[PDB]
RNA sequence: UUAGCUAGUAGGUGGGGUAACGGCUCACCUAGGCGACGAUCCCUAGCUGGUCUGAGAGGAUGACCAGCCACACUGGAACU
RNA sequence: GGCGUAAAGCGCACGCAGGCGGUUUGUUAAGUCAGAUGUGAAAUCCCCGGGCUCAACCUGGGAACUGCAUCUGAUACUGGCAAGCUUGAGUCUCGUAGAGGGGGGUAGAAUUCCAGGUGUAGCGGUGAAAUGCGUAGAGAUCUGGAGGAAUACCGGUGGCGAAGGCGGCCCCCUGGACGAAGACUGACGCUCAGGUGCGAAAGCGUGGGGAGCAAACAGGAUUAGAUACCCUGGUAGUCCACGCCGUAAACGAUGUCGACUUGGAGGUUGUGCCCUUGAGGCGUGGCUUCCGGAGCUAACGCGUUAAGUCGACCGCCUGGGGA
């Protein structure tokens, strides 16, 4: 949900 | 953590006047001197691990103070380092 | 805490709006000003007095239409997590042109509308919807 | 420890070496007794044909009637007790057994 | 379910070297270099201008056209 | 896009790196924005055309290529520096409450064992019985002693602790929480991947300890069989020291912090004033439960302690089964 969550992993597409 | 005559002096030795009460410099010398009176307490009393993190608050808040005058003026920080023997 | 203080304030703004208070108070400062004042000039509020210089005080008087409220909604856009910034072409326009978006340049805080005539861009503060 | 285990499955045939077959069982630990009335149950035993008809009543349950001739067959000693506390504990089975309901 | 990797390695002197700077090469001197902003190891893949899909943001890929790099049975080397 | 119950909030806490940060002024122009240059090959796509009888297709110029580099600008916001300020977060004093932890003593019931006395045919146990105990006198009662573990009543959606949890009394050592009056430092803060410690009980290692309860097991009923249930016994373990193990339906099935948004019934804990005119009247913070409006929600329900409206940061989930 945090875009800075994001910076350290991006979504992982299946 | 202390009575009053071990509390009010360590203020009068390492404060200006009698109202230098608030400083940083104090806090540190408050969480000093009292970690040096638990040296005995915990070593016959490791089962105690409830105190323990009363103590290891106090030496985490020693940290984030010393951190300050640091950052800020290190003349200060110089005197006090050697002062009550810290950096080991 | 209260590290965007912006966002606390639209929060003060959308509570009162909606639950029938006729004036709210918060701790004032300086882009809080230029951005009530703004409001003021655009038909959303009524009026801002301060309070205080030690401790700085601000105060906004509400406005209603029938006890409805004339701020339906406002909308956060940037934050400390994430900054957003436009140009002057890329300005967003807040229901299809209907409400105004807060931008703050160089000559002061403005809407999009005024930014035409300013032909500016910066950070976008909230949707004034 | 001092039970017994049921290891080989249903059934498998195999032949004699003079003729026939044969069929293994499994180790069962069950009694169906949903089928007929507790008539059949007296029709069910060998020796207990040939003393039918001969107790007081026409109709008998044969433990708290008075004068039951089977009874007295079982204390005369032609007819051994182990077999007769086993009989009514087919009947009182079927008090126990019938409870919920089953019907085919 | 890859956390330590690396001694010509990192830097300096001098000699040598190519068309040009340079551990490109050699002796000596220093013990550093790289790395949780992914070093290193393993697997996979030519890349890009684009094509296709999608309202857009994105998504999948790199045939024909064009640009570049690599390769010419396998491996190594030099001449012209 | 979600994480109270549909899959999902690590059991909890500390804290580095990282992210983020109250308020006032100056400065730098870092980020950003404005303008301009150079560049972003052609072809493809888009705009208007032209051409092949038409279309496909070819093609003129423009736009597009939201890119990158440099210069000149503006200073509101973000970043850096400088000086600050006090509401955030801290420090002192006076106090009050509490099963907070550790260590050492100590009390009295009850259980069982043992000693003695009086005393007699059953005690014991269950739906009903039996195993078991007892004429060497059980059981019951009384006196006296030993050992072990737990703390009735108080005691209650009561209190405390980060959580698991924590309960006789007393001493010693020691931790945080909260309130009143001011004084004082001046953002010293929030949050947390690795790392670090605590962490129900079972079980594991070494050495003690042994009442009661009690896996496995002994024995008797039950039964089709009893392995379980029921009953009579009984070892490991439960106890302590010293470690290790680190998982739970470790649950409020809700990560932490802060800011606001109508309210009641109470509880607990203080404090300020008041014909003290009663343990009361009036206020006002801390903690906590049940109702319930707006609002939210898939429904249940939440509803100033949010699951309402928002911000700061982190963890985690992506059909069921495999797992
Ligand atoms: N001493 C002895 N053992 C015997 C005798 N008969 C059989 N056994 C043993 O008894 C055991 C049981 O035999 P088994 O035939 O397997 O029994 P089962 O009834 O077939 N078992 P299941 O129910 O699985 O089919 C075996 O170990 C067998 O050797 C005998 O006469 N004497
Ligand atoms: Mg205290
Ligand atoms: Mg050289
Ligand atoms: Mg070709
Ligand atoms: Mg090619
Ligand atoms: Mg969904
Ligand atoms: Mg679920
Ligand atoms: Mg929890
Ligand atoms: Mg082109
Ligand atoms: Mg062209
Ligand atoms: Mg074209
Ligand atoms: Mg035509
Ligand atoms: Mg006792
Ligand atoms: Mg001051
Ligand atoms: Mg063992
Ligand atoms: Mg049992
Ligand atoms: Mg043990
Ligand atoms: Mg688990
Ligand atoms: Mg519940
Ligand atoms: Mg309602
Ligand atoms: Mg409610
Ligand atoms: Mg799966
Ligand atoms: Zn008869």
């Amino acid at each position: 949900a945090t875009v800075n969550q994001l910076v350290r992993k991006p979504r992982a597409r299946k | 953590s202390l009575s009053t005559e071990a509390t009010a002096k360590i203020v009068s030795e390492f404060g200006r006047d009698a109202n230098d009460t608030g400083s940083t410099e104090v806090q540190v010398a408050l969480l000093t001197a009292q970690i040096n009176h638990l040296q005995g307490h915990f070593a016959e009393h490791k089962k105690d691990h409830h105190s323990r993190r009363g103590l290891l608050r106090m030496v985490s808040q020693r940290r984030k103070l010393l951190d300050y005058l640091k950052r800020k003026d290190v003349a200060r920080y110089t005197q006090l380092i050697e002062r009550l023997g810290l950096r080991r | 805490s209260m590290q965007d203080p912006i966002a606390d304030m639209l929060t003060r703004i959308r509570n009162g709006q909606a639950a029938n208070k006729a004036a709210v108070t918060m701790p004032s400062s300086k882009l809080k000003v230029a951005i009530a004042n703004v409001l003021k000039e655009e038909g959303f509020i009524e009026d801002f007095k301060v309070e205080g210089d030690t401790k700085p005080e601000l105060e906004l008087t509400l406005k209603y239409f029938q006890g409805k409220a004339v701020v339906e909604s406002i909308q956060r856009v940037s934050r400390p997590g994430l900054r957003i910034y436009k140009r002057k072409d890329e300005l967003p326009k807040v229901m299809a042109g209907l409400g105004i978006a807060v931008v703050s340049t160089s000559k002061g805080v403005m809407t999009d509308r005024a930014a035409r005539q300013a032909g500016l861009g910066g950070e976008i503060i909230c949707y004034v919807a | 420890s001092g039970l017994g285990q049921h290891t080989t499955t249903a059934a498998r045939l195999y032949h004699f070496p003079h003729g026939g077959d044969v069929i293994d069982s499994p180790g069962v630990r069950e009694f169906g007794l949903w089928h007929l009335e507790p008539e059949q149950i007296t029709q069910g035993f060998v020796e207990f044909h040939d003393y039918l008809g001969l107790c007081k009543y026409r109709d008998c349950k044969h433990d708290t009637d008075p004068g039951c001739a089977i009874r007295e067959a079982v204390e005369e000693g032609k007819i051994a007790e182990t077999r007769f506390e086993n009989y009514h504990r087919i009947l009182e089975s079927m008090a126990q057994v019938k409870t919920r309901k089953n019907f085919s």
